[PDB]
RNA sequence: CCUCCUAAAGAGUAACGGAGGAGCACGAAGGUUGGCUAAUCCUGGUCGGACAUCAGGAGGUUAGUGCAAUGGCAUAAGCCAGCUUGACUGCGAGCGUGACGGCGCGAGCAGGUGCGAAAGCAGGUCAUAGUGAUCCGGUGGUUCUGAAUGGAAGGGCCAUC
RNA sequence: CAACCCGAUGCAAACUGCGAAUACCGGAGAAUGUUAUCACGGGAGACACACGGCGGGUGCUAACGUCCGUC
RNA sequence: GCCUGGCGGCCGUAGCGCGGUGGUCCCACCUGACCCCAUGCCGAACUCAGAAGUGAAACGCCGUAGCGCCGAUGGUAGUGUGGGGUCUCCCCAUGCGAGAGUAGGGAACUGCCAGGC
């Protein structure tokens, strides 16, 4: 929890004065980070699924959720069930830990990061950046590993706006660009 | 069609038994459940299903 | 050319219209495919496997209407 | 709403309940408190009734819905619905996994004297 | 020349009709046509009216068909027996009834649209006649 | 044989009338307990593009239903999992529907099951198609009968091909 | 070039967020009706119908046409 | 009587939207989580032990008629029996009489038990 206390302390009063709320309870907390990596292909190989699953096992500390198919029509193929991806969100302690994990040690890991998008946001406050590729962060080994891999990570904050969502993380350490 | 007809016996010594279908084409395994055997009053374990 | 056949009788509807005699269990309403055209309420019930409205305990046929979203509902109360 | 969840789990018993038309034992459940009333086959009127959120029961009680303590409130609804005559009667969890308060309380409602 | 491009079903019974269409005052243009008989356009007439009303006008102003076939109507061949299955639809017809609005115009002097839809009326089974937009 | 319209708001109705389907499928796609709920669009996201997976918002049975159509389904019948064999045996108040043969619905009772803490639910599948009477025989069971008597062949009865 | 959506206008046997008359089913009541009603049993004949009215399929809302419902 | 929770009646003039609003009573979030129990990943949900905080969200109220919804009187359509004209349609007598639309209504009402003022 040590980037949360951080809010708790830094956070949250920056906001409640900068945003002039009135509630403590209404700050715009970090609601858990989400992760996903739609790996996909699998009929190819099969196996890289369960890697870019044991892949996510190690860039977080649970475990993954190899997610299935649901339309079935789909061009690239799938039928109902069919494995595709490995979502696998954030919790609590390892959530902020992650939160902490990358931003300090994950995103600094670059391949050429010069600055981060400002609005990777949705519509209600949200972000949501992909990391193009695998920084081979504190991962199962580095040279170690297989073809690439790459993956999403979503925020998702109790943020009523988009404007609200950049005040958060923005108190914290988010590289951001400007 | 393809599905056969099977006769779940009793495994008691009582000749009773139930009739059913069954698609050996995919299920080779001898099917078995456990059943009512009139004879002998008392539920009991059928077997023989192809 | 294709176009015929048909389905037989099948009648299926209501027998007991309103109050009847309903005896220890009459039909009430053989409306089979159904279950909202005709609920099992009251001390009637049943709703046999081809949605049939079952009629308990001798009596009178109520048809009524209660429950969020119409739902028609039929029962016996004594008579 | 994670209040009208619960509410369709049970929505299915408290309906079987009045196909029996038995007196139900309803039981609801909060955070800082546990709820206790048997109610009439009718749905209407509530013949007995003990929640941790009598005076008389939170005195004697440490804290309102720790288990043991969400227990004596089952216990009380018992001879509480048990010397006004009342007794084999039906549970209803509403939609609370059998398994914490409501589990037990139950079982004092049970050990108590109530048939269920 | 106008009939449905879509169709759940082939054919249609025969039934009937029974007066006093729906469009009984214009709402559209100002003018148009009026049903006064019970009838049916094989949408072919309303069509060959829809020509001579048009070319009439010159170009000037707007003009609608609030009517519109959707009706089948089959046809048995000649040295055939009778009853072996439904006919084929041979054409598309347009139920209409007293009061029926067919077309409507606007754009145009009521003495040209008058004196247009009557060149109109030449072409149709049914004995149309004139209407005005009226405040009610 | 099943579904809809024809069919005039009970049942039922004809045509070489207008439109489709069945001759099966499942040891789970049955039972119960526990839990879940869509389609679609918008927005923002590595490879992800019309269309995979992810995040939110709108949306609300427009999804789904083993296979036609109609009716039905959120207490879901729709979906997931644990454990199971009630797709049990003998009966059956009372009904529906047939000219009849017959077909259908069925609470409750007896014996034994299963699932559940429990109330309770389960006598196959959401229902309605998935079917062949009789005879002549085949197989298993039965101390019913067995042409002087004891057996036996054969016959009956029950299950079944 | 145009669907979706929005407002204005229609169409439907296999459309329905509405909805009659009315038929039908059951209950109570008076009057009337030589029991008209139901059950069982002896004897049947009859299962080519026709026209007209009304509601329809089919035909051309053709036929002293044809196939139903009903009087 | 004011407020709140549990359980029902009745199910849109009871709903939706929008604005305001209530709190450490009740409820809600909320804290903590080895554990009971739980995640085809997550203490999100279920589950347990409970502060600190806040009514932010939800919920409950109140106001508001923009979208629902209820909705006549009158006229219109249809129709039973009797009669009439008639190209397949319609008229008259007389009973029954919609649907849509208009007037307008309308921001639910109500019982039982419990807890706060
Ligand atoms: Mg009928
Ligand atoms: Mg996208
Ligand atoms: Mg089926
Ligand atoms: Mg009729
Ligand atoms: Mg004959
Ligand atoms: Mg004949
Ligand atoms: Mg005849
Ligand atoms: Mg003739």
């Amino acid at each position: 929890a040590k980037l949360h206390d951080y809010y708790k302390d830094e956070v949250v009063k920056k906001l409640m004065t900068e945003f002039n709320y009135n509630s403590v309870m209404q700050v715009p907390r970090v609601e858990k980070i989400t992760l996903n990596m739609g790996v996909g292909e699998a009929i190819a190989d099969k196996k890289l699924l369960d890697n870019a699953a044991a892949d996510l096992a190690a860039i977080s500390g649970q475990k993954p959720l190899i997610t299935k198919a649901r339309k079935s029509v789909a061009g690239f193929k799938i039928r109902q069930g069919y494995p595709i991806g490995c979502k696998v969100t954030l919790r609590g302690e390892r959530m902020w830990e992650f939160f902490e994990r990358l931003i300090t040690i994950a995103v600094p890991r670059i391949r050429d990061f010069r600055g981060l998008s400002a609005k990777s946001f949705d519509g209600r406050g949200n972000y949501s950046m992909g990391v193009r590729e695998q920084i081979i962060f504190p991962e199962i080994d580095y040279d170690k590993v297989d073809r690439v891999r790459g993956l999403d990570i979503t925020i998702t904050t109790t943020a009523k706006s988009d404007e609200e969502g950049r005040a958060l993380l923005a108190a914290f350490d988010f590289p951001f660009r400007k | 069609g393809i599905r056969e007809k099977i006769k779940l016996v009793s495994s008691a010594g009582t000749g009773h038994f139930y009739t059913t279908t069954k698609n050996k084409r995919t299920k080779p395994e001898k099917l078995e459940l456990k059943k009512f055997d009139p004879v002998v009053r008392q539920h009991v374990i059928y077997k023989e299903a192809k | 050319g294709g176009s015929t056949r048909n389905g037989r009788d099948s009648e299926a509807k209501r027998l007991g219209v309103k109050r009847f005699g309903g005896e220890s269990v009459l039909a009430g309403s053989i409306i089979v495919r159904q279950r909202g055209t005709k609920f099992h309420a009251g001390a009637n019930v049943g709703c046999g496997r081809d949605h049939t409205l079952f009629a308990k305990a001798d009596g009178k046929v109520k048809f009524e209407v209660k429950g969020p979203k119409n739902r028609k509902f039929i029962s016996i109360e004594a008579e | 709403d994670k209040k009208s969840a619960r509410i369709r789990r049970a929505t299915r018993a408290r309906r079987k309940l009045q196909e029996l038309g038995a007196t139900r034992l309803v039981v609801h459940r909060t955070p800082r408190h546990i709820y206790a009333q048997v109610i009439a086959p009718n749905g209407s009127e509530v013949l007995v009734a003990a929640s941790t959120v009598e005076k008389a029961i939170a005195e004697q009680l440490k804290y309102t819905g720790n288990k043991d303590a969400a227990a004596a409130v089952g216990k009380a609804v018992a001879e509480r619905a048990l010397e006004k005559g009342i007794k084999d009667v039906s549970f209803d969890r509403s939609g609370f996994q059998y398994h914490g308060r409501v589990q037990a309380l139950a079982d004092a409602a049970r050990e108590a004297g109530l048939q269920f | 020349m106008l009939q449905p491009k879509r169709t759940k079903f082939r054919k249609m019974h025969k039934g009937r009709n029974r007066g006093l269409a729906q469009g009984t005052d214009v709402s559209f243009g100002s003018f148009g046509l009026k049903a006064v008989g019970r009838g049916r356009l094989t949408a072919r007439q309303i069509e060959a009216a829809r020509r001579a009303m048009t070319r009439a006008v010159k170009r000037q102003g707007k003009i609608w068909i609030r009517v519109f076939p959707d009706k089948p109507i089959t046809e048995k061949p000649l040295a055939v027996r009778m009853g072996k299955g439904k006919g084929n639809v041979e054409y598309w017809v347009a139920l209409i009834q007293p009061g029926k609005v067919l077309y409507e115009m606007d754009g145009v002097p009521e003495e040209l649209a008058r004196e247009a839809f009557k060149l109109a009326a030449a072409k149709l089974p049914i004995k149309t006649t004139f209407v005005t937009k009226t405040v009610m």
